[PDB]
Protein backbone atom coordinates (compact mmCIF):
# COMPACT_ATOMS: atom_id res chain seq x y z
CA UNK A 1 0.00 0.00 0.00
CA UNK A 2 0.63 3.92 0.05
CA UNK A 3 3.73 5.42 1.94
CA UNK A 4 3.03 8.35 3.94
CA UNK A 5 2.79 10.79 7.26
CA UNK A 6 1.57 7.85 9.60
CA UNK A 7 4.23 5.44 8.35
CA UNK A 8 7.12 7.86 8.01
CA UNK A 9 9.32 6.00 10.69
CA UNK A 10 9.16 2.94 8.51
CA UNK A 11 11.80 4.26 5.72
CA UNK A 12 14.34 4.31 8.82
CA UNK A 13 14.06 1.06 10.54
CA UNK A 14 15.83 -1.70 9.10
CA UNK A 15 14.00 -3.77 6.16
CA UNK A 16 15.93 -2.55 3.24
CA UNK A 17 14.00 -0.31 0.87
CA UNK A 18 14.27 2.19 -1.76
CA UNK A 19 12.85 5.43 -3.64
CA UNK A 20 12.20 5.34 -7.30
CA UNK A 21 12.10 8.80 -9.07
CA UNK A 22 11.83 8.45 -12.87
CA UNK A 23 11.12 12.73 -12.83
CA UNK A 24 14.71 13.00 -14.72
CA UNK A 25 14.20 9.89 -16.84
CA UNK A 26 13.13 11.84 -20.16
CA UNK A 27 14.03 14.87 -20.08
CA UNK A 28 13.58 17.39 -23.12
CA UNK A 29 14.34 21.19 -24.71
CA UNK A 30 11.21 22.25 -26.48
CA UNK A 31 11.94 24.98 -29.48
CA UNK A 32 10.95 26.39 -32.92
CA UNK A 33 11.58 24.82 -36.64
CA UNK A 34 12.36 26.55 -39.40
CA UNK A 35 9.40 25.97 -41.07
CA UNK A 36 7.98 27.52 -37.74
CA UNK A 37 6.55 24.49 -35.96
CA UNK A 38 7.80 22.88 -32.39
CA UNK A 39 10.50 20.03 -31.95
CA UNK A 40 11.81 18.30 -29.00
CA UNK A 41 15.63 17.00 -28.56
CA UNK A 42 15.95 15.14 -26.03
CA UNK A 43 18.77 15.85 -23.04
CA UNK A 44 20.82 12.52 -21.14
CA UNK A 45 18.70 11.97 -17.94
CA UNK A 46 18.71 9.62 -15.12
CA UNK A 47 16.87 7.17 -12.48
CA UNK A 48 16.80 8.30 -9.04
CA UNK A 49 17.13 4.82 -6.64
CA UNK A 50 17.73 5.85 -3.12
CA UNK A 51 17.79 3.31 -0.25
CA UNK A 52 16.50 6.19 2.23
CA UNK A 53 18.57 4.92 5.38
CA UNK A 54 22.25 4.10 4.12
CA UNK A 55 22.10 7.31 1.89
CA UNK A 56 23.34 4.90 -1.20
CA UNK A 57 22.08 6.46 -4.83
CA UNK A 58 22.27 4.47 -7.54
CA UNK A 59 22.23 7.12 -10.10
CA UNK A 60 21.45 5.41 -13.90
CA UNK A 61 22.36 7.57 -16.48
CA UNK A 62 19.46 7.54 -19.18
CA UNK A 63 21.62 8.44 -22.54
CA UNK A 64 19.57 10.27 -25.52
CA UNK A 65 20.49 6.92 -27.73
CA UNK A 66 17.98 5.34 -25.79
CA UNK A 67 15.31 7.41 -27.10
CA UNK A 68 16.60 7.10 -30.82
CA UNK A 69 13.99 5.49 -32.93
CA UNK A 70 11.18 5.01 -29.99
CA UNK A 71 8.35 6.66 -29.64
CA UNK A 72 5.79 7.62 -27.12
CA UNK A 73 8.85 8.24 -25.33
CA UNK A 74 7.10 9.54 -22.18
CA UNK A 75 5.61 5.80 -21.81
CA UNK A 76 8.70 3.99 -22.87
CA UNK A 77 10.16 6.18 -19.95
CA UNK A 78 8.64 4.78 -17.13
CA UNK A 79 9.57 1.11 -18.80
CA UNK A 80 12.99 1.54 -19.09
CA UNK A 81 13.16 2.98 -15.51
CA UNK A 82 11.18 -0.31 -14.30
CA UNK A 83 13.48 -2.31 -16.56
CA UNK A 84 16.95 -0.69 -15.09
CA UNK A 85 15.56 -0.91 -11.45
CA UNK A 86 14.87 -4.74 -11.66
CA UNK A 87 17.86 -5.26 -13.57
CA UNK A 88 19.60 -3.43 -10.47
CA UNK A 89 18.06 -5.67 -7.69
CA UNK A 90 19.02 -8.60 -9.90
CA UNK A 91 22.83 -7.66 -9.86
CA UNK A 92 22.18 -7.13 -5.59
CA UNK A 93 23.21 -10.23 -3.68
CA UNK A 94 19.94 -11.85 -2.11
CA UNK A 95 20.77 -10.06 0.93
CA UNK A 96 21.35 -6.23 -0.08
CA UNK A 97 17.83 -6.71 -2.15
CA UNK A 98 15.12 -4.17 -0.68
CA UNK A 99 12.16 -5.83 0.77
CA UNK A 100 10.04 -2.49 -0.67
CA UNK A 101 10.14 -0.34 -3.50
CA UNK A 102 8.68 3.05 -3.09
CA UNK A 103 7.72 5.06 -6.20
CA UNK A 104 6.94 8.52 -6.36
CA UNK A 105 4.85 9.02 -8.68
CA UNK A 106 1.65 6.32 -9.11
CA UNK A 107 2.16 6.05 -12.82
CA UNK A 108 5.44 3.91 -11.91
CA UNK A 109 3.29 1.25 -10.37
CA UNK A 110 2.25 -1.30 -13.01
CA UNK A 111 5.66 -0.70 -14.95
CA UNK A 112 8.01 -1.62 -11.54
CA UNK A 113 5.23 -4.40 -10.73
CA UNK A 114 5.22 -6.16 -14.01
CA UNK A 115 9.37 -6.46 -14.22
CA UNK A 116 9.56 -7.67 -10.52
CA UNK A 117 7.17 -10.65 -11.08
CA UNK A 118 10.03 -12.61 -10.35
CA UNK A 119 10.24 -11.13 -7.35
CA UNK A 120 6.55 -11.69 -5.60
CA UNK A 121 8.25 -11.03 -2.12
CA UNK A 122 9.23 -7.56 -2.99
CA UNK A 123 6.42 -4.69 -2.29
CA UNK A 124 6.18 -2.15 -4.74
CA UNK A 125 4.14 0.66 -2.68
CA UNK A 126 3.41 4.36 -4.22
CA UNK A 127 3.95 7.41 -1.26
CA UNK A 128 1.65 10.17 -0.58
CA UNK A 129 4.72 12.23 0.43
CA UNK A 130 5.49 14.89 -1.98
CA UNK A 131 9.48 14.24 -2.47
CA UNK A 132 11.46 16.68 -4.17
CA UNK A 133 14.08 14.41 -5.64
CA UNK A 134 13.34 15.97 -9.49
CA UNK A 135 15.71 18.61 -7.71
CA UNK A 136 18.93 15.40 -8.27
CA UNK A 137 19.79 17.82 -11.28
CA UNK A 138 20.18 20.64 -9.26
CA UNK A 139 23.23 19.33 -6.84
CA UNK A 140 26.43 20.49 -9.31
CA UNK A 141 28.16 16.63 -9.54
CA UNK A 142 24.55 14.84 -10.16
CA UNK A 143 24.20 17.49 -13.11
CA UNK A 144 27.89 17.29 -14.27
CA UNK A 145 28.21 13.46 -14.80
CA UNK A 146 24.39 13.06 -16.28
CA UNK A 147 25.43 15.82 -18.92
CA UNK A 148 28.74 14.75 -19.36
CA UNK A 149 28.15 10.96 -20.25
CA UNK A 150 28.45 9.72 -23.46
CA UNK A 151 26.66 5.65 -22.93
CA UNK A 152 24.45 4.78 -20.44
CA UNK A 153 26.09 4.49 -16.68
CA UNK A 154 25.74 3.68 -13.62
CA UNK A 155 27.44 6.29 -11.01
CA UNK A 156 26.89 5.87 -7.47
CA UNK A 157 26.86 8.36 -4.28
CA UNK A 158 26.23 8.75 -0.76
CA UNK A 159 23.71 11.70 -1.14
CA UNK A 160 24.17 11.96 2.95
CA UNK A 161 28.21 12.47 2.05
CA UNK A 162 29.27 11.40 5.89
CA UNK A 163 26.43 12.93 7.83
CA UNK A 164 25.79 9.09 9.61
CA UNK A 165 28.73 9.70 11.48
CA UNK A 166 26.97 12.74 13.58
CA UNK A 167 23.01 12.14 13.28
CA UNK A 168 20.57 10.04 12.22
CA UNK A 169 18.81 8.72 8.87
CA UNK A 170 15.84 10.44 9.90
CA UNK A 171 17.71 13.27 10.12
CA UNK A 172 19.61 13.10 7.55
CA UNK A 173 16.40 12.19 5.58
CA UNK A 174 14.80 15.39 6.92
CA UNK A 175 18.01 17.48 5.68
CA UNK A 176 17.95 16.32 2.46
CA UNK A 177 14.60 17.00 1.70
CA UNK A 178 14.69 20.27 3.04
CA UNK A 179 18.06 21.06 1.01
CA UNK A 180 15.82 19.09 -2.31
CA UNK A 181 12.79 21.46 -1.77
CA UNK A 182 14.55 24.60 -1.56
CA UNK A 183 16.63 23.87 -4.10
CA UNK A 184 13.08 22.93 -6.51
CA UNK A 185 11.41 26.27 -5.42
CA UNK A 186 14.52 28.62 -5.77
CA UNK A 187 17.66 27.08 -7.30
CA UNK A 188 19.92 30.79 -7.40
CA UNK A 189 18.96 31.26 -3.80
CA UNK A 190 19.26 27.65 -2.48
CA UNK A 191 22.52 27.66 -3.73
CA UNK A 192 23.81 31.44 -3.22
CA UNK A 193 22.99 30.00 0.50
CA UNK A 194 24.95 26.88 0.26
CA UNK A 195 28.09 28.25 -1.07
CA UNK A 196 27.82 32.12 -0.01
CA UNK A 197 30.75 31.51 2.15
CA UNK A 198 33.95 30.41 0.13
CA UNK A 199 36.02 28.79 3.39
CA UNK A 200 33.68 26.20 3.69
CA UNK A 201 34.28 23.72 0.93
CA UNK A 202 32.78 20.39 -0.44
CA UNK A 203 35.55 17.21 -0.06
CA UNK A 204 36.60 15.91 -3.27
CA UNK A 205 33.96 12.73 -3.32
CA UNK A 206 31.36 15.21 -1.64
CA UNK A 207 27.85 16.29 -2.97
CA UNK A 208 27.60 19.06 -0.20
CA UNK A 209 29.80 21.52 1.76
CA UNK A 210 31.49 20.14 4.99
CA UNK A 211 29.72 22.33 7.50
CA UNK A 212 29.82 22.10 11.27
CA UNK A 213 27.09 21.12 13.33
CA UNK A 214 26.26 24.80 13.89
CA UNK A 215 26.60 25.44 10.76
CA UNK A 216 24.19 23.19 9.58
CA UNK A 217 21.71 24.63 11.75
CA UNK A 218 22.41 28.21 10.41
CA UNK A 219 22.00 26.82 7.13
CA UNK A 220 18.88 24.81 7.40
CA UNK A 221 17.21 28.16 9.07
CA UNK A 222 18.32 29.74 6.16
CA UNK A 223 16.93 27.15 3.84
CA UNK A 224 13.09 27.07 6.04
CA UNK A 225 13.17 30.99 5.45
CA UNK A 226 13.68 30.84 1.76
CA UNK A 227 10.96 28.37 1.64
CA UNK A 228 8.65 30.44 3.71
CA UNK A 229 9.98 33.64 1.49
CA UNK A 230 8.94 31.89 -1.68
CA UNK A 231 5.55 30.89 -0.78
CA UNK A 232 4.74 34.54 0.52
CA UNK A 233 6.11 35.70 -3.03
CA UNK A 234 3.70 33.27 -4.73
CA UNK A 235 0.69 33.76 -3.05
CA UNK A 236 0.91 37.35 -2.06
CA UNK A 237 1.44 36.81 2.07
CA UNK B 1 -38.58 -31.65 -27.43
CA UNK B 2 -37.87 -33.55 -24.20
CA UNK B 3 -39.37 -32.71 -20.48
CA UNK B 4 -38.10 -32.10 -16.74
CA UNK B 5 -40.77 -32.86 -14.67
CA UNK B 6 -40.95 -32.24 -11.28
CA UNK B 7 -42.31 -34.59 -8.20
CA UNK B 8 -44.27 -31.60 -6.63
CA UNK B 9 -43.42 -28.14 -5.37
CA UNK B 10 -43.74 -28.01 -1.43
CA UNK B 11 -42.45 -24.57 -1.30
CA UNK B 12 -43.31 -21.59 -2.95
CA UNK B 13 -40.46 -20.86 -5.54
CA UNK B 14 -39.51 -18.77 -8.53
CA UNK B 15 -38.80 -21.03 -11.40
CA UNK B 16 -36.27 -20.26 -14.62
CA UNK B 17 -35.98 -22.30 -17.76
CA UNK B 18 -33.25 -20.44 -19.87
CA UNK B 19 -34.38 -16.90 -20.01
CA UNK B 20 -38.41 -17.33 -19.03
CA UNK B 21 -39.47 -17.58 -15.59
CA UNK B 22 -42.64 -18.09 -13.86
CA UNK B 23 -43.85 -18.43 -10.17
CA UNK B 24 -45.43 -21.44 -8.26
CA UNK B 25 -47.03 -21.57 -4.93
CA UNK B 26 -46.60 -23.12 -1.81
CA UNK B 27 -48.05 -26.93 -2.96
CA UNK B 28 -49.55 -25.99 -6.48
CA UNK B 29 -50.27 -28.86 -8.46
CA UNK B 30 -47.42 -28.46 -11.01
CA UNK B 31 -45.50 -31.58 -12.28
CA UNK B 32 -43.07 -29.40 -14.40
CA UNK B 33 -41.65 -28.15 -18.01
CA UNK B 34 -42.50 -29.57 -21.39
CA UNK B 35 -41.79 -29.14 -24.85
CA UNK B 36 -38.09 -28.28 -23.99
CA UNK B 37 -35.87 -27.53 -27.46
CA UNK B 38 -33.52 -29.99 -28.35
CA UNK B 39 -30.18 -28.96 -29.28
CA UNK B 40 -29.36 -26.74 -26.69
CA UNK B 41 -28.17 -26.66 -22.97
CA UNK B 42 -30.58 -25.43 -20.70
CA UNK B 43 -30.43 -24.21 -17.35
CA UNK B 44 -33.26 -24.76 -14.72
CA UNK B 45 -33.21 -22.58 -11.71
CA UNK B 46 -34.61 -21.47 -8.50
CA UNK B 47 -35.44 -18.67 -6.12
CA UNK B 48 -37.59 -19.50 -3.14
CA UNK B 49 -40.38 -16.98 -2.33
CA UNK B 50 -39.44 -17.30 1.57
CA UNK B 51 -35.94 -16.86 0.73
CA UNK B 52 -34.19 -15.20 -1.95
CA UNK B 53 -30.47 -16.29 -0.53
CA UNK B 54 -28.81 -18.87 -2.56
CA UNK B 55 -30.69 -18.41 -6.14
CA UNK B 56 -29.79 -22.09 -7.19
CA UNK B 57 -29.90 -24.33 -10.27
CA UNK B 58 -28.78 -27.13 -12.99
CA UNK B 59 -27.28 -27.23 -16.34
CA UNK B 60 -28.58 -30.03 -18.52
CA UNK B 61 -29.10 -31.33 -21.41
CA UNK B 62 -31.84 -33.44 -22.69
CA UNK B 63 -29.94 -35.50 -25.18
CA UNK B 64 -27.81 -36.97 -22.32
CA UNK B 65 -30.40 -38.54 -19.93
CA UNK B 66 -34.19 -38.43 -18.24
CA UNK B 67 -33.78 -35.61 -15.99
CA UNK B 68 -36.62 -34.61 -13.02
CA UNK B 69 -36.66 -32.29 -9.94
CA UNK B 70 -37.60 -33.46 -6.73
CA UNK B 71 -37.71 -31.42 -3.45
CA UNK B 72 -35.55 -32.72 -0.92
CA UNK B 73 -37.02 -31.40 2.98
CA UNK B 74 -33.46 -32.22 4.89
CA UNK B 75 -31.46 -29.77 2.72
CA UNK B 76 -33.98 -27.88 1.42
CA UNK B 77 -34.20 -27.48 -2.37
CA UNK B 78 -35.07 -28.69 -5.50
CA UNK B 79 -32.75 -31.35 -6.64
CA UNK B 80 -31.91 -32.77 -10.04
CA UNK B 81 -31.97 -36.13 -10.57
CA UNK B 82 -31.63 -38.74 -13.54
CA UNK B 83 -34.05 -41.65 -13.61
CA UNK B 84 -32.20 -44.38 -15.95
CA UNK B 85 -35.77 -46.67 -15.84
CA UNK B 86 -36.40 -44.77 -19.62
CA UNK B 87 -40.23 -46.72 -19.58
CA UNK B 88 -40.69 -45.95 -15.74
CA UNK B 89 -40.08 -42.49 -16.61
CA UNK B 90 -41.95 -41.94 -20.10
CA UNK B 91 -45.03 -43.29 -18.56
CA UNK B 92 -44.86 -40.74 -15.32
CA UNK B 93 -44.54 -37.54 -17.98
CA UNK B 94 -47.02 -38.96 -20.15
CA UNK B 95 -49.75 -39.00 -17.02
CA UNK B 96 -48.57 -35.48 -16.20
CA UNK B 97 -48.79 -34.87 -19.84
CA UNK B 98 -52.14 -35.94 -20.18
CA UNK B 99 -53.37 -34.60 -16.61
CA UNK B 100 -51.87 -30.82 -18.18
CA UNK B 101 -49.94 -30.17 -14.93
CA UNK B 102 -46.85 -29.08 -17.12
CA UNK B 103 -45.93 -25.60 -18.46
CA UNK B 104 -44.55 -25.01 -22.19
CA UNK B 105 -41.62 -23.89 -22.38
CA UNK B 106 -42.49 -20.94 -24.23
CA UNK B 107 -40.37 -20.24 -27.14
CA UNK B 108 -41.56 -18.18 -29.92
CA UNK B 109 -40.81 -19.35 -33.52
CA UNK B 110 -39.34 -16.37 -34.61
CA UNK B 111 -36.79 -16.15 -31.58
CA UNK B 112 -33.76 -17.26 -31.52
CA UNK B 113 -32.48 -15.84 -28.34
CA UNK B 114 -31.58 -18.69 -26.17
CA UNK B 115 -29.07 -20.27 -29.50
CA UNK B 116 -27.65 -16.60 -29.64
CA UNK B 117 -26.44 -16.61 -25.69
CA UNK B 118 -25.67 -20.72 -25.75
CA UNK B 119 -24.09 -20.89 -29.50
CA UNK B 120 -20.52 -21.79 -28.06
CA UNK B 121 -21.76 -23.34 -24.62
CA UNK B 122 -21.14 -27.36 -24.57
CA UNK B 123 -22.24 -29.45 -21.49
CA UNK B 124 -18.90 -31.50 -22.00
CA UNK B 125 -16.49 -28.13 -21.04
CA UNK B 126 -19.66 -27.04 -18.50
CA UNK B 127 -18.63 -30.37 -16.57
CA UNK B 128 -15.27 -29.80 -16.35
CA UNK B 129 -15.86 -26.37 -14.90
CA UNK B 130 -18.37 -27.33 -12.51
CA UNK B 131 -16.41 -30.78 -11.27
CA UNK B 132 -18.88 -33.25 -10.03
CA UNK B 133 -18.60 -36.61 -11.90
CA UNK B 134 -21.63 -38.36 -10.49
CA UNK B 135 -24.09 -36.50 -11.87
CA UNK B 136 -24.62 -35.72 -16.15
CA UNK B 137 -26.19 -32.22 -15.24
CA UNK B 138 -24.13 -29.35 -13.17
CA UNK B 139 -25.43 -27.51 -10.26
CA UNK B 140 -24.48 -23.71 -9.77
CA UNK B 141 -25.52 -21.15 -6.82
CA UNK B 142 -25.27 -17.27 -6.15
CA UNK B 143 -22.43 -18.50 -4.03
CA UNK B 144 -20.17 -20.92 -5.61
CA UNK B 145 -16.37 -19.65 -5.55
CA UNK B 146 -14.13 -19.32 -8.53
CA UNK B 147 -10.75 -21.31 -8.18
CA UNK B 148 -9.36 -17.48 -8.90
CA UNK B 149 -11.09 -16.36 -6.23
CA UNK B 150 -9.91 -19.40 -4.29
CA UNK B 151 -6.68 -18.23 -4.80
CA UNK B 152 -6.46 -14.80 -3.68
CA UNK B 153 -12.45 -22.07 0.15
CA UNK B 154 -14.24 -25.29 -0.17
CA UNK B 155 -12.63 -26.93 -4.03
CA UNK B 156 -15.31 -29.39 -4.62
CA UNK B 157 -17.94 -27.11 -5.05
CA UNK B 158 -15.98 -24.15 -6.98
CA UNK B 159 -16.09 -22.96 -10.56
CA UNK B 160 -13.17 -24.31 -12.42
CA UNK B 161 -13.26 -21.23 -14.81
CA UNK B 162 -9.85 -20.48 -16.72
CA UNK B 163 -7.72 -18.56 -14.63
CA UNK B 164 -6.51 -15.00 -16.55
CA UNK B 165 -4.41 -12.32 -14.50
CA UNK B 166 -2.85 -9.62 -16.55
CA UNK B 167 0.13 -9.10 -13.93
CA UNK B 168 1.29 -12.96 -14.02
CA UNK B 169 4.27 -14.55 -15.07
CA UNK B 170 1.53 -16.49 -17.42
CA UNK B 171 0.46 -13.15 -18.80
CA UNK B 172 3.75 -12.07 -19.32
CA UNK B 173 7.19 -12.80 -21.02
CA UNK B 174 10.58 -11.85 -19.50
CA UNK B 175 11.88 -9.90 -21.85
CA UNK B 176 8.74 -8.19 -23.61
CA UNK B 177 7.38 -6.28 -20.47
CA UNK B 178 5.62 -3.68 -21.95
CA UNK B 179 4.91 -5.03 -25.31
CA UNK B 180 3.16 -7.95 -23.43
CA UNK B 181 1.48 -5.82 -20.88
CA UNK B 182 0.09 -3.01 -22.89
CA UNK B 183 -0.56 -5.67 -26.14
CA UNK B 184 -1.94 -8.62 -24.65
CA UNK B 185 -1.99 -10.66 -28.11
CA UNK B 186 0.68 -13.33 -27.14
CA UNK B 187 -1.47 -13.96 -23.81
CA UNK B 188 -5.37 -14.16 -26.22
CA UNK B 189 -3.54 -16.25 -29.15
CA UNK B 190 -0.67 -18.16 -27.69
CA UNK B 191 -1.45 -18.83 -23.75
CA UNK B 192 -5.18 -18.99 -23.69
CA UNK B 193 -6.32 -19.99 -27.25
CA UNK B 194 -3.66 -22.33 -28.93
CA UNK B 195 -2.46 -23.40 -25.45
CA UNK B 196 -5.21 -23.92 -23.40
CA UNK B 197 -9.01 -23.33 -24.89
CA UNK B 198 -6.83 -24.68 -28.41
CA UNK B 199 -9.72 -22.81 -29.95
CA UNK B 200 -12.38 -19.73 -30.01
CA UNK B 201 -15.14 -21.80 -29.85
CA UNK B 202 -13.98 -22.95 -26.59
CA UNK B 203 -13.25 -19.37 -25.21
CA UNK B 204 -16.14 -18.16 -26.31
CA UNK B 205 -18.27 -21.05 -24.52
CA UNK B 206 -16.66 -20.30 -21.41
CA UNK B 207 -17.54 -16.23 -21.48
CA UNK B 208 -20.72 -17.19 -22.54
CA UNK B 209 -21.14 -19.58 -19.10
CA UNK B 210 -19.94 -17.29 -16.96
CA UNK B 211 -22.18 -14.16 -18.38
CA UNK B 212 -25.32 -16.56 -17.99
CA UNK B 213 -24.21 -17.52 -14.28
CA UNK B 214 -23.78 -14.03 -13.22
CA UNK B 215 -26.93 -12.94 -14.75
CA UNK B 216 -29.12 -16.03 -13.90
CA UNK B 217 -27.95 -16.88 -10.11
CA UNK B 218 -25.99 -13.37 -9.55
CA UNK B 219 -22.60 -15.16 -9.03
CA UNK B 220 -20.08 -12.34 -8.80
CA UNK B 221 -16.97 -14.56 -9.81
CA UNK B 222 -18.80 -15.54 -12.97
CA UNK B 223 -19.19 -11.76 -13.92
CA UNK B 224 -15.55 -11.36 -12.83
CA UNK B 225 -14.51 -14.08 -15.36
CA UNK B 226 -17.42 -12.99 -18.26
CA UNK B 227 -15.43 -9.29 -17.96
CA UNK B 228 -11.64 -10.81 -17.86
CA UNK B 229 -12.48 -12.56 -20.84
CA UNK B 230 -14.01 -9.62 -22.84
CA UNK B 231 -11.17 -7.31 -21.38
CA UNK B 232 -8.54 -9.84 -23.08
CA UNK B 233 -10.22 -9.94 -26.48
CA UNK B 234 -10.50 -5.96 -26.16
CA UNK B 235 -6.85 -5.31 -24.77
CA UNK B 236 -5.09 -7.67 -27.86
CA UNK B 237 -4.01 -5.37 -31.23
CA UNK B 238 -4.25 -8.80 -33.35
CA UNK B 239 -7.69 -10.86 -32.77
CA UNK B 240 -8.94 -12.77 -36.04
CA UNK B 241 -10.93 -11.20 -37.31
CA UNK B 242 -13.52 -13.59 -37.26
CA UNK B 243 -13.42 -13.35 -33.74
CA UNK B 244 -14.37 -10.00 -33.39
CA UNK B 245 -17.41 -10.17 -35.14
CA UNK B 246 -18.69 -13.18 -33.48
CA UNK B 247 -17.76 -11.05 -30.06
CA UNK B 248 -19.93 -8.08 -31.11
CA UNK B 249 -22.73 -10.37 -32.37
CA UNK B 250 -21.92 -12.08 -28.82
CA UNK B 251 -22.02 -9.61 -26.45
CA UNK B 252 -25.08 -7.88 -28.00
CA UNK B 253 -27.40 -10.19 -27.13
CA UNK B 254 -25.73 -10.60 -23.80
CA UNK B 255 -26.93 -6.93 -23.21
CA UNK B 256 -29.98 -7.30 -24.94
CA UNK B 257 -30.96 -9.72 -22.52
CA UNK B 258 -29.43 -8.16 -18.72
CA UNK B 259 -32.65 -7.11 -16.86
CA UNK B 260 -32.22 -3.60 -17.23
CA UNK B 261 -32.49 -3.52 -13.64
CA UNK B 262 -29.37 -5.38 -13.05
CA UNK B 263 -27.06 -3.04 -14.79
CA UNK B 264 -25.62 -1.29 -11.77
CA UNK B 265 -24.31 -4.51 -10.69
CA UNK B 266 -24.00 -6.56 -13.64
CA UNK B 267 -21.59 -4.26 -15.75
CA UNK B 268 -18.25 -3.03 -14.59
CA UNK B 269 -17.98 0.47 -15.93
CA UNK B 270 -13.76 0.61 -16.20
CA UNK B 271 -14.21 -2.90 -18.43
CA UNK B 272 -17.28 -1.57 -20.93
CA UNK B 273 -15.68 2.00 -21.04
CA UNK B 274 -12.14 1.01 -22.11
CA UNK B 275 -13.53 -1.81 -24.32
CA UNK B 276 -15.57 0.37 -26.57
CA UNK B 277 -13.67 3.90 -26.38
CA UNK B 278 -9.80 3.43 -25.47
CA UNK B 279 -9.04 -0.12 -26.57
CA UNK B 280 -7.53 -1.70 -29.39
CA UNK B 281 -10.79 -2.98 -30.52
CA UNK B 282 -12.70 0.33 -29.76
CA UNK B 283 -14.16 0.48 -33.54
CA UNK B 284 -14.74 -3.10 -33.81
CA UNK B 285 -17.92 -3.86 -31.88
CA UNK B 286 -19.92 -1.78 -33.67
CA UNK B 287 -23.50 -3.66 -32.63
CA UNK B 288 -22.64 -4.03 -28.87
CA UNK B 289 -21.32 -0.23 -28.85
CA UNK B 290 -24.66 0.68 -30.40
CA UNK B 291 -26.68 -1.15 -27.98
CA UNK B 292 -25.00 -0.06 -24.59
CA UNK B 293 -25.26 3.22 -26.02
CA UNK B 294 -28.74 3.06 -26.80
CA UNK B 295 -29.51 1.43 -23.50
CA UNK B 296 -26.99 1.78 -20.95
CA UNK B 297 -25.73 5.27 -21.81
CA UNK B 298 -25.26 5.94 -17.92
CA UNK B 299 -22.59 4.09 -17.41
CA UNK B 300 -20.68 5.34 -20.12
O1 LIG C 1 28.12 4.13 3.20
C1 LIG C 1 29.11 4.78 2.91
O2 LIG C 1 29.39 5.84 3.42
C2 LIG C 1 30.10 4.23 1.85
C3 LIG C 1 29.40 3.48 0.77
C4 LIG C 1 28.53 4.33 -0.04
O3 LIG C 1 28.39 5.48 0.21
C5 LIG C 1 27.83 3.73 -1.21
C6 LIG C 1 27.01 4.52 -2.03
C7 LIG C 1 26.43 4.00 -3.15
C8 LIG C 1 26.66 2.68 -3.43
F1 LIG C 1 26.14 2.16 -4.49
C9 LIG C 1 27.45 1.88 -2.62
C10 LIG C 1 28.03 2.41 -1.51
Amino acid sequence: GAMNSSNYAELFNNDIKLFVDDTNVYRVTVHKTFEGNVATKAINGCIFTLNPKTGHLFLKIIHTSVWAGQKRLSQLAKWKTAEEVSALVRSLPKEEQPKQIIVTRKAMLDPLEVHMLDFPNIAIRPTELRLPFSAAMSIDKLSDVVMKATEPQMVLFNIYDDWLDRISSYTAFSRLTLLLRALKTNEESAKMILLSDPTITIKSYHLWPSFTDEQWITIESQMRDLILTEYGRKYNV
Amino acid sequence: MNTVPFTSAPIEVTIGIDQYSFNVKENQPFHGIKDIPIGHVHVIHFQHADNSSMRYGYWFDCRMGNFYIQYDPKDGLYKMMEERDGAKFENIVHNFKERQMMVSYPKIDEDDTWYNLTEFVQMDKIRKIVRKDENQFSYVDSSMTTVQENELSDPAHSLNYTVINFKSREAIRPGHEMEDFLDKSYYLNTVMLQGIFKNSSNYFGELQFAFLNAMFFGNYGSSLQWHAMIELICSSATVPKHMLDKLDEILYYQIKTLPEQYSDILLNERVWNICLYSSFQKNSLHNTEKIMENKYPELL
